[PDB]
């Protein structure tokens, strides 16, 4: 569950419970990680 | 010419570069069918689900 | 079929609960009709 | 006229030039959800069920 | 042409005279009730905004 | 303001992605004076209300 | 956003000859004479990068 | 229902809104579900509430959760006898505490019109009749606001917050207010570095008396440099400080 700061681009792990917030720039705006799991795609 | 035959067509045509434009109107945010639906529980009509 | 006397109203029907359902809003807080609020105001006033 | 298939303000597209891009273009949805705790007994929060 | 600006004015002084009016009905209050009134809690900063 | 009520400046694109209204604060110098029939006046003002 | 890697109308290859147009634009070369150095015959190919907008410079001013 | 499975756990299905049978196929109930609207797919107070919310910027959420507080108390009414502007300023600073961004009652006593004497009184008693509780206030809370309603920076901010973390930690404040500790840590942490600010407007900001300021400072005075980050720049001398 990694969160990317939309200010610093710092990836920190944050828990369901926790607040939501960047742990050292203090930005409140957070971007999921792209998935891990692999998807197909046609170069059509 | 013709694509199919290569014949040469009798008419030529008027051919050449023009600004298309793509607009937001696609036929897929626009077909839909209904059959049996979700009807309403206090009218008892079809209604969107 | 019609008598001067049955237009007052003497005794007052209720809607089945198919006329007025109980709505669910906000998880199971059953919303009531309008109906319903509007009959909770008769039966009310006529105890009273 | 090429196959009558232009005819009433219709269009008739090339595949190949659509393979190739031509024309193509994204779409993009946005969803906002909120979690609200108005009212004691009730508490929405994002998790799986 | 009433732009944004004439526009907003036209709104602001509804909104201002609403702000005067409800400080004038606060002070009232505490004017009659024998003690003065203070000026931050008599303003209502929610009509304008 | 954040919850803490800490105030930050608000970019124009964080207001758009948090569904924040752009807004300016506005504060206004009000002069206040007070007569008491008493042959003395008061007068306090309140900078930046 | 990007030049097309093919031309549309005949999928001759357009993705590597944005650069050598830039290129030879910036050598005072006229826009026909860049397209004519190039190989581009066909007004269908000359249409691509004459009308080429290339917005993926001004998108990597952002940020990622 | 299913008539030929008794107890079955029927499938919602949202193609016509029916419950089927989950291992039959019969459809149990012609179009029941109600697909679209299930599936996604006293006053005064309240008034006073967001107005004194209004006057501080707080969020709404804590507006919610201070209302929620005055329906509650407004019903047990074991402090009817209170005002319901001290029971609303007392719900507020409930809510702010509960929250996690607690604020001080110079800070609700600022907002509302009732000296903080009645603020503390109606939050004891409410506290008291709701029978719950709100966890105990650390330094680190009353930081990023303070630091915020000062033109400090970041790096001062975070100077301070270790500062009064570390003393309260090594016991130089024993029994003190944690906002006097936070003036204090801040005025350390403000004429080290580069803005400097007096003790006149910390006071102001924290809501604490200067002397007190004074007081709580000459306590972690001379344990000044263990306490400060050691990664951290500034221009006047941490070996030197009023
Ligand atoms: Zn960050
Ligand atoms: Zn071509
Ligand atoms: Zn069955």
């Amino acid at each position: 569950m990694i969160y990317i700061c939309g200010e610093c681009h710092t990836e920190n792990e944050i828990k369901s419970r926790d607040p939501i917030r960047c742990r050292e720039c203090g930005y409140r705006i957070m971007y999921k990680k792209r998935t891990k799991r692999l998807v197909v795609f046609d170069a059509r | 010419y013709n694509g199919f035959t290569g014949r040469k067509i009798t008419s030529q045509i008027f051919i050449g570069p023009t600004y298309y434009q793509r607009l937001k109107h696609m036929v897929d945010d626009k077909i839909h069918s209904r059959a049996r639906g979700p009807i309403q529980i206090l009218n008892r009509q079809p209604m969107e689900g | 079929y019609a008598r001067p006397e049955w237009m007052i109203v003497t005794v007052l029907p209720v809607p089945p609960l198919s006329v007025r359902p109980a709505v669910v809003m906000q998880g199971s807080a059953r919303n009531q009709d309008d109906l319903t609020h509007k009959l909770a105001d008769i039966v009310k006033i006529n105890n009273q | 006229s090429y196959t009558g298939y232009n005819q009433e303000d219709s269009v008739i597209m090339n595949r190949s030039a659509v393979d190739r891009g031509f024309f193509r273009s994204v779409f993009y949805r946005s969803y906002k959800e909120q979690e609200s705790k108005k009212g004691f007994d009730q508490e929405e929060v994002f998790e799986k069920p | 042409l009433d732009l944004a600006g004439p526009l907003l004015a036209f709104l602001f002084r509804g909104m201002f005279k609403n702000l005067l009016k409800e400080v004038r009905i606060y002070a009232q209050k505490f004017i009659d009730r024998g003690k003065d009134f203070n000026l931050e809690l008599a303003i209502k900063t929610r009509i304008i905004s | 303001w954040e919850r803490d009520g800490a105030p930050s400046p608000m970019m124009p694109n964080e207001a758009r992605l948090r569904n924040l209204t752009y807004s300016a604060p506005l504060y206004v110098d009000i002069t206040k004076t007070v007569i008491k029939e008493g042959e003395e006046q008061l007068q306090t003002q309140h900078q930046k209300t | 956003m990007i030049i097309p890697v093919r031309c549309f109308t005949c999928g001759k290859i357009v993705g590597n000859k944005w650069e050598a147009y830039l290129g030879l634009l910036q050598a005072e070369y006229t826009e026909g004479d860049a397209l004519d150095a190039l190989g581009l015959k066909r007004y269908c190919c000359r249409r691509m990068l004459l009308a080429h907008v290339d917005l993926i410079e001004k998108l990597l001013n952002y940020a990622p | 229902t299913c008539p030929n499975h008794p107890d079955a756990i029927l499938v919602e299905d949202y193609r016509a809104g029916d419950m089927i049978c989950p291992e039959c196929g019969l459809v149990v109930g012609d179009r029941v579900i109600d697909v679209g609207s299930e599936w996604r797919t006293m006053m005064n107070a309240f008034k006073e509430i967001t107005t004194m919310a209004d006057r501080i910027n707080l969020p709404r959420n804590i507006v919610d959760r201070t209302n929620n507080l005055f329906k509650q108390v407004y019903e047990q009414k074991s402090l009817k006898g209170r005002a319901n502007d001290a029971i609303a300023s007392a719900c507020l600073y409930i809510a702010c505490r509960q929250e996690g961004v607690p604020r001080t009652f110079k800070e609700i006593c600022a907002v509302s019109r009732i000296s903080k004497k009645e603020i503390g009184r109606c939050f004891k008693l409410i506290l008291k009749a709701l029978e719950t509780s709100v966890d105990l206030i650390t330094t680190g809370d009353f930081m990023s606001r303070f630091c915020s309603n000062l033109c400090l920076p970041k790096q001062v901010q975070m100077a301070a917050t270790h500062i009064a973390r570390k003393a309260v930690e090594l016991d130089l404040v024993p029994g003190r207010s944690p906002i006097s500790v936070a003036a204090a840590a801040i005025y350390m942490a403000s004429q080290a570095s580069a803005e400097k600010r007096t003790q006149k407007e910390i006071g102001d900001i924290a809501g604490v008396a200067d002397v007190t300021i004074r007081q709580s400072y000459r306590l972690i005075y001379p344990r000044a440099p263990d306490l400060f980050p050691t990664d951290f720049k500034f221009d006047t001398p941490v070996d030197k400080l009023p």
